[PDB]
């Protein structure tokens, strides 16, 4: 905003974003889906939910 | 002179679980 070789001035825009929280979970555990073996009528199968 | 070799017994434990639903 001004210049001077003894004085400056600077003016600064800045927005922010604020997050608000509804809950927080802290103690977690991943999944994972290891599923079964299943020998049917001659064929290998892997089975899943 | 005859020299032989006996088998002789011996054990390691082994546990197991399960896994409900696979998951
Ligand atoms: C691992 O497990 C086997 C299980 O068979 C243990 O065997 C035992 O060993 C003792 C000697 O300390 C014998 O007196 C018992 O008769 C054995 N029988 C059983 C069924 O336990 C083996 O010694 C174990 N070793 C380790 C490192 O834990």
């Amino acid at each position: 905003t001004h210049s001077s070789p003894t004085a400056t001035a600077w003016e600064i825009g800045l927005y922010y974003e604020l997050v608000i929280p509804k809950h927080i979970y802290l103690n977690n555990w991943n999944v994972v889906n290891i599923g079964h073996l299943v020998k049917s009528a001659g064929q290998l199968t892997h089975v899943t939910i | 002179s005859l020299r032989m070799q006996h088998p002789v017994p011996k054990y390691v434990e082994v546990n197991m679980t399960s896994i409900p639903q696979g998951v």
